[PDB]
Formats: structure tokens, C-alpha cells, sequence
RNA sequence: CUUUGUACACACC
RNA sequence: ACCCACUCGGCACCUUACGAGAAAUCAAAGUCUUUGGGUUCUGGGGGGAGUAUGGUCGCAAGGCUGAAACUUAAAGGAAUUG
RNA sequence: CCAAGGACGUUUUCAUUAAUCAAGAACGA
RNA sequence: AUUCGGGUCUUGUAAUUGGAAUGAGUACAAUGUAAAUACCUUAACGAGGAACAAUUGGAGGGCAAGUCUGGUGCCAGCAGCCGCGGUAAUUCCAGCUCCAAUAGCGUAUAUUAAAGUUGUUGCAGUUAAAAAGCUCGUAGUUGAACUUUGGGCCCGGUUGGCCG
């Protein structure tokens, strides 16, 4: 009898399952971005179907109003904070045109190949899910990060992995002790 | 003025003409006469074991010229005989004579599937094994 | 209609009917326009120089252009004493 | 080459008017199909199904094809063509050419705020045809055109990024709501807004002042 | 009605098939590598795309 | 060959 | 008593469609997605079935109210070619 | 022979007395 | 711009070949904990395929993806619906290939949306289901217009606006 544990579903699936369009768009970003399934499509549509409903039900509402003033410019400065809308679109309205590639755009992985250590979505995507990633001092290997228009500059190699110095490696001991047995 | 009344003190009138023709459906008045509690051989459950009582050989409807390989069953919870379809290829093999068996629905909320006239059920598992699992042969059928 | 800073947009801005005071389709193909040439001082018409009257397809199909255009021509002067306001 | 035979057709191809927005100003009727994409060269075309048609004879049942086309330009242009021909290349080749001499123009608004380019409809309306009733609503930016993917496909060929569709009547005709889709985007210039409330000088026709480059 | 039937043709097609053995295959590449795979074989990879971007023909 | 009626369309078998 | 002109109130008739409708057609079956003048009754796929039962009225025949089990993917309306 | 009724006419009188109606009632080849 | 020669830079394919990277899984220790088990750390060990090998449902339409191959021949069976099978099955039984979701996927039952097929918003009643035979009439619902309007005189707030 003690207090339940709160607890939320992330993602939602289309009405029509099977349509060439659709499908076509969304393995067209699966392929651009590095992703497994159709689920974290899933994920960041109904996260922007989120942010536009509340936006819509901002606007109904007068301008001047406070409660259309306090949660629009805590949701600009929420959305401008982690990098999916620029600076200079601050109008509550671009908020409505804003499309899922800007939050695909702001994920580890992608930001892990802008910054050029990985050349690949998928190197950056085993870079990361084998730990040799701090986006600050400290070690994530999780590519959906979301990044804050900040930390990129403090994105580099692991401090205690290799390609970053203190260990050469796992296999590479493993062949280090090959050649020290044909050595001998 | 387009039939019902419009008046802003007619609101009692309104509900009790959408009570009686809410009687004029069909699920609601099944939901709430109880009919899925009282005639239907599940008694509203989505499953029921049974014993199996013989095998039967029932033809398929027009045009359509087949042998469905149905079997006759007693329910464990009420005792009313009933008319399953062993649904794939070879099965009525595995489902020979006094079997414990699971029988589900076909889809049609209690209507007759397809050309097989007047059974309702399919057989889901015998003797507590899947027929999926014994057409595709990975579990075996146990001893009795 | 306009965006927020000039920039005018609205392509085809519509013509208006001079009786009903409605706006003319793109195919209404009933509607028309009458083009009357002015006189000056000699009997004579000049050419180029007109007054223009549109006339939409529903009050030319009711059959009531004319009355109308009696109308639309005593007000602006060159009739005299066909159409009458009292009738 | 093309040799027209009409004074507008001569004149558009003297080179007389420069833009499409004359002809429904003035209300032309758009009479040969060279006219279309001389002055609109950007419209593509696609069709939507061939279905089967049969007449039924003393001597079994002669068959055609029924061939619905929509054109258009994503912006304001748009023209739906429905052609019955024996042979499916010649259906849709005279789909395409009817299609092109409908083409009629969209009243492109702002669901709200005016801000930027003009992204929904200004106002609701709706078209009938047979049973079939569709309804157009102004829809906040980003909302995309949520319709079934026929009118779909029609309004994104229009020019609209977002729209609110409602549906009445028997609408797997596809016919019906195509022409009740075409009625309610040519219902738009129909509607008399405050912003039109203005008056205009009523401007004289192409027809009357190039007049010796005409036919005669 | 016709309630009877010759219950000793059951499984006549399913016990009459030959037998088969699926032929081993090289292992497929798995979760993100297959979704990598599909969108090299149908966008860069363009090789089948016949009249309206055809992906599973027949020997012809 | 027109009009008329049909519950005919494998079409009055 | 006629005629002419009018007006009120009727049974109607003829032509069009701005409008309605799925069409046949309709001055109402119009002013209904641009959806609200007021109000009474009835219907929710087709059979079973206006059947069984329970009431109620009737001398009676019957009249009123009136299911369900089960069964089926169509029944039906208007027009076009043969 | 007996009463009833519509429309018309009215610078006659009343003054909102009204519209539709479960139950109920009259008439009904 | 030197015949079709090298091709820098490419994007995929290989019964081609290389060094790397790492966790699942064990495990000294520490941490954890009332004490443990796990988690987070971490010595040592722990990928090259026959491995450390991913299912579930389908490929006529609805509804993404086969007129490919072998078998059966209105039989077995498939199929929620239309329908497929009667010896050239794109639909059954298998192989190959492809498709959709994916550590998840199918089936049954109920319920919600779809359903403007319960209709207040917002249905329909001539012919498709449906105007009670007609009239009076209680309850119920609904009910004509009319009664202080206009004109002035001040005061002080909010949005603005040159002045910034």
C-alpha cells in the first residue's frame, strides 16, 4: 500500500499501418541517422505532438495573457536551450513549424559525427555504446542524449578508454601478448 | 423544427427518448439484457476447456466443396454440448477421443466464421500443448 | 489582405459585381462586363476612354441585369428618366 | 508548333499577357491547353485510378477506362481532369488536357497572427458532389493536411501545408469527393471577406486593349 | 444435412510434400545493420528500379 | 426500328 | 347575369431552377456542414416476427403493447444499356 | 323543419385567453 | 583531351584479406546491505562466424511485399470480407526471395475511436426502416409587442507615440 510509481508511455504508433509514403520517409531518416527501429521516430513525433499541442493551446489564448507568457517563454527558452530551434525564431509559432529532423539533428550520435571523430552514424553509434564518449568529464553511452547547445565543446574521447590514452586496449594486449610469445 | 424538442427546459425529455432508442442497438441491448451471461455458451468468457465427445465430418457451405474436420466437445463449466474446428492441416490427429481441450472464438463476436455452417469455436491447445506447436512439431503430444 | 510588414499578397484580387455588390468567380462564365465609351461635346466617341460596369452571372441569370443597369446608368448621369427608385 | 484559333490564345502567344491572374481576373474562359503551360510551366500531373467501365451490348460488354487526373502547381494552381477513353495512354493524355484547362486558383490564408507566407485556408467551405460532402477547415502551422491520401494528394498539389478535412456521404466514390474536394478549393475565391470589403477601379480586359494583335 | 465424411483423408497434402532442407545461408547483419542494409539497397543502391522502383521481380 | 414494363443479366431454356 | 381591373380565402394546373435531392422529382420534399423559429410521434442491415408469452379491450372474430433463442452478407431505392 | 360551419365585410367586443400534445375521450368504410 | 590509357575523390558488390573496439558471460577485490543477492566501479579471463547464429506474422485486394520453383488437383486445405483450390494455384503444402513490427509479435473476448450507424453539438421518415386514421384534450415543452433612451461636464487607469 504504498505510493504507486508514476509511469508513461514515450512512444505512439500511426493510424495506418501499411502506406508507401510514410514508410518510405521514415527508413529514408532511419538510414540518415543511424537508427534501429521505427520507435524512436515514434518517440520524437510524439514528443514534438507534445510540444504542438501545448503550443496550440498556448495560442488560443490572448497575447498579455500570463499563463500564455510564463509556459510560452519557459518552452522557448526550453527548445532554444537544447539547440532544436534557432535563436532568432522565438514567436511561439515556429514552435508549430518545427519538424522531427531538427530533433534528430541534436542527438549524440549526429553530433558525434558533426564534431568528426566517428566519419559514420553507426561508428559514432558503437563509439558511444562502447563507452568511449564524455560529453562533459563524464562517460554516456546512450546516443539519444539531446545535447544542450552548450556541452559540444566539451565533447571528446574518454578519459579512461583507449583513443584516450592510460590503457592501450582489451585485443590489443591480447595481440601485444601474441607477439611477446613469438618473441620468445 | 427538425423533430426533437429545442426548448432550455426540455432536457428530461431528450434523455428518456435517448434511453428508448438506445434500446434500438444491437450491443447495448446485449451489454445490458445480459445476454452474454446468460445464453451464450461461454457465459462471456473469452475461452473455456472441454472435453472432447467424437470428431465430426461437417461440410462446407455453397459454393465451396470440402470436409471442415470439426469435433463435438462438453464444456467443463456448464455441461452444454459444442461444435469446434480444428483449424490446420493434419491436427484432427492430435485430437482423438476425450481430450482436455482449449477452445477460443473466431473473430465473428459469435457468428459462423466461413463456409463451415454453425460452429463458432476453433481448438487452441490439446492435452495443454498447442496445435501450433504440434503441427510445427516443436513440443510432442503428451500421454494422456 | 496582407502579411505582418507589406509584402502584399492575395494573387487575383478579385473583381466585385457593380449591382449586388458580390465578388466575381474565377469561372463564372455568365458574368460580363459592359463597357460604355463617353461623348465630348461633338456626338462623337472617344476611343480608349470608357466607363465599366461587371455584371455577375446570377442577377444576369434572374433576368434582372437590366433593371440594374438602368439603375447603375441614371446614377451615374448619362440616363434621364428610365429607371425610378419608386416603384 | 501551335497556330491557335482564339484572340487569347494569339495573344498569349504574341507574348501579350505575362501571367496567369488576367485570365481569371477578367474571367476568360481558358479555351486550348497550350495557353495553361505556356503560362504555368511548372504543374505536374498524376492520376489517381483507372477504373473499368463496361456497356453491356447484345454482343458481350464493351469495356473502357475511366481516367481521373489531378495537375497542378504547389502554389495556388490547381485542375482535376476526368476522361473515359478505349485505350489507357489516350486516358490519361486527355485526363492531363482537361485537367489542364480547369485549372482554377486557391484563397491561401492564415489560420492565424498573419506572420509569414500564408500557410492554410482563409476561410472554411465545403463542396458537394453526388452524397458526398467535403468540409476544409484553417489548421495551425505544422499540422499537415490530415484528409484520406486522394484529397490528400490533391491539396498538397494545391499549395497547403496544413488543413482540417471533414467528410460526409459516401466517400469511397472517388469521383464524387474528388469533384467535392475541387468544388470546396474553388469555393475559396467564392467567399466575401472584410479584407475584400475595398473597392476597385475595375480594370479594363486584355481582350479590348491589344485588340489589333486579335484574330483580326 | 451432411454431418459425416471420410475422416481418413486428413493430412493427405501436408504428409504427401517432399521433403526439403532449408540451405544454409550467410547470417544476415542484425538491429541498426539491417535498417543500414535496407537503406543502402533501396536508395543508393537504385539497381532495381525498373518502372516504378520494382524490389522483388522474377527471374525473367 | 421507336415507345412501353420487368423482381430478367450464366439474360424468358 | 356578364366584362375589365384589383384583393382576400380555397381545390388545383402549367413553365423554370437561384435552391434541394441518390435520382425520379419538389414553390415545397426550398431558406439544412454558411448545420438551432416552436412542438408531437416513429426508425437504426435482412429473416425469425407483428410470432411466442405477459397484460389490456372485446360476446366472439380479433384490436393495442410486444421480445428472445437462432440464422444470414447482403435484402432494398432511383436511374442507364440490352 | 332544427341547429351548426368556413370565407368575406367591419373605424363592433374581449384581452393573450395561445401552438403541439403522454394519460384520457369522441368519431371512424 | 595523346587511339577505349592512368585514373586521383567517389558509392555499393565479393566461396578476399587485415589490424583494432567492446559488452553479454565468469571473477580477486571494493562498494551495496541488518546480513546478503543484484546495480554502479573494477584486477584477470572473455568475437570471426559452423560463432556469442532473432523471432512473430505475411506476400490477389483491403493492406508494404512473387505470374519464381516442386507437390495436391473443388481433395487436402486457405480465407475476419470478397474469394482461391475441378492437372499450367501470384491465395493451399514446402524451398528460394521479399516484406512489416522487432525483444517482441500473433490469436480470442470485452470496450473506445472510426460511428453524423444514438445524432445537444449532429441523423432520418414521398418512393430505401420509419408521420400515430382524424379530432378534442390533462400533464410536459414553447409562447406577440410595450415601460431610461439620448445629450452634456469632469476625474483617473491600460495599450500605445514622437522624446529614447
Amino acid at each position: 500500500p504504498r505510493a504507486p510509481r508514476t509511469y508513461s508511455k514515450t512512444y505512439s504508433t500511426p493510424k495506418r499501418p501499411y502506406e508507401s509514403s510514410r514508410l518510405d520517409a521514415e527508413l529514408k531518416l532511419a538510414g540518415e541517422f543511424g537508427l534501429k527501429n521505427k520507435k524512436e521516430i515514434y518517440r520524437i513525433s510524439f514528443q514534438l505532438s507534445k510540444i504542438r499541442r501545448a503550443a496550440r493551446d498556448l495560442l488560443t489564448r490572448d497575447e498579455k495573457d500570463p499563463k500564455r507568457l510564463f509556459e510560452g517563454n519557459a518552452l522557448i527558452r526550453r527548445l532554444v536551450r537544447v539547440g532544436v530551434l534557432s535563436e532568432d525564431k522565438k514567436k511561439l509559432d515556429y514552435v508549430l513549424a518545427l519538424k522531427v529532423e531538427d530533433f534528430l539533428e541534436r542527438r549524440l550520435q549526429t553530433q558525434v559525427y558533426k564534431l568528426g571523430l566517428a566519419k559514420s552514424v553507426h561508428h559514432a553509434r558503437v563509439l558511444i555504446t562502447q563507452r568511449h564518449i564524455a560529453v562533459g568529464k563524464q562517460i554516456v553511452n546512450i546516443p539519444s542524449f539531446m545535447v544542450r547547445l552548450d556541452s559540444e565543446k566539451h565533447i571528446d574521447f574518454a578519459p579512461t578508454s583507449p583513443f584516450g590514452g592510460a590503457r592501450p586496449g582489451r585485443v590489443a594486449r591480447r595481440n601485444a601478448a601474441r607477439k611477446a610469445e613469438a618473441s620468445g | 423544427g427538425k423533430g426533437k424538442p429545442r426548448g432550455l427546459n426540455s432536457a428530461r425529455k431528450l434523455r428518456v427518448h435517448r434511453r428508448n432508442n438506445r434500446w434500438a442497438e444491437n450491443n447495448y441491448k446485449k451489454r445490458l439484457l445480459g445476454t452474454a451471461f446468460k445464453s451464450s455458451p461461454f457465459g462471456g468468457s473469452s475461452h473455456a476447456k472441454g472435453i472432447v465427445l467424437e470428431k465430426l465430418g461437417i461440410e462446407s457451405k455453397q459454393p465451396n466443396s470440402a470436409i471442415r474436420k470439426c469435433v463435438r466437445v462438453q464444456l467443463i463449466k456448464n455441461g452444454k454440448k459444442v461444435t469446434a474446428f480444428v483449424p490446420n492441416d493434419g491436427c484432427l490427429n492430435f485430437v482423438d477421443e476425450n481430450d482436455e481441450v482449449l477452445l477460443a472464438g473466431f473473430g465473428r463476436k459469435g457468428k459462423a466464421k466461413g463456409d463451415i455452417p454453425g460452429v463458432r469455436f476453433k481448438v487452441v491447445k490439446v492435452s495443454g500443448v498447442s496445435l501450433l506447436a504440434l503441427w510445427k512439431e516443436k513440443k510432442e503430444k503428451p500421454r494422456s | 489582405m496582407e502579411n505582418d510588414k507589406g509584402q502584399l499578397v492575395e494573387l487575383y484580387v478579385p473583381r466585385k459585381c457593380s449591382a449586388t455588390n458580390r465578388i466575381i468567380k474565377a469561372d463564372d462564365h455568365a458574368s460580363v462586363q459592359i463597357n460604355v465609351a463617353k461623348v465630348d461635346e461633338e456626338g462623337r466617341a472617344i476611343p480608349g476612354e470608357y466607363v465599366t460596369y461587371a455584371l455577375s452571372g446570377y442577377v444576369r441569370s434572374r433576368g434582372e441585369s437590366d433593371d440594374s443597369l438602368n439603375r447603375l446608368a441614371q446614377n451615374d448621369g448619362l440616363l434621364k428618366n428610365v429607371w425610378s427608385y419608386s416603384r | 508548333g501551335w497556330v491557335p484559333v482564339t484572340k487569347l490564345g494569339r495573344l498569349v502567344k504574341a507574348g501579350k499577357i505575362t501571367t496567369i491572374e488576367e485570365i481569371f481576373l477578367h474571367s476568360l474562359p481558358v479555351k486550348e491547353f497550350q495557353i495553361i503551360d505556356t503560362l504555368l510551366p511548372g504543374l505536374q500531373d498524376e492520376v489517381m485510378n483507372i477504373k473499368p467501365v463496361q456497356k453491356q451490348t447484345r454482343a458481350g460488354q464493351r469495356t473502357r477506362f475511366k481516367a481521373v487526373v489531378v495537375v497542378g502547381d504547389s502554389n495556388g494552381h490547381v485542375g482535376l481532369g476526368i476522361k473515359t477513353a478505349k485505350e489507357v495512354a489516350g486516358a490519361i493524355r486527355a485526363g492531363i488536357i482537361i485537367a489542364k484547362l480547369s485549372v482554377i486558383p486557391i484563397r491561401r490564408g492564415y489560420w492565424g497572427t498573419n506572420l509569414g507566407q500564408p500557410h492554410s485556408l482563409a476561410t472554411k467551405t465545403t463542396g458537394k458532389c453526388g452524397s458526398v460532402t467535403v468540409r476544409l477547415i484553417p489548421a495551425p502551422r505544422g499540422s499537415g493536411i490530415v484528409a484520406s491520401p486522394a484529397v490528400k494528394k490533391l491539396l498538397q498539389l494545391a499549395g497547403v501545408e496544413d488543413v482540417y478535412t471533414q467528410s460526409n456521404g459516401k466517400t469511397r466514390t472517388l469521383e464524387n469527393t474528388l469533384k467535392a474536394a475541387f468544388v470546396a478549393i474553388g469555393n475559396t475565391y467564392g467567399f466575401l471577406t472584410p479584407n475584400l470589403w475595398a473597392e476597385q477601379p475595375l480594370p479594363v480586359s486584355p481582350l479590348d486593349i491589344y485588340s489589333d494583335e486579335a484574330s483580326a | 444435412a451432411k454431418v459425416h465424411g471420410s475422416l481418413a483423408r486428413a493430412g493427405k497434402v501436408k504428409s504427401q510434400t517432399p521433403k526439403v532442407e532449408k540451405t544454409e545461408k550467410p547470417k544476415k547483419p542484425k538491429g541498426r545493420a539491417y535498417k543500414r542494409l535496407l537503406y543502402t539497397r533501396r536508395f543508393v543502391n537504385v539497381t532495381l528500379v525498373n518502372g516504378k522502383r520494382r524490389m522483388n521481380p522474377g527471374p525473367s
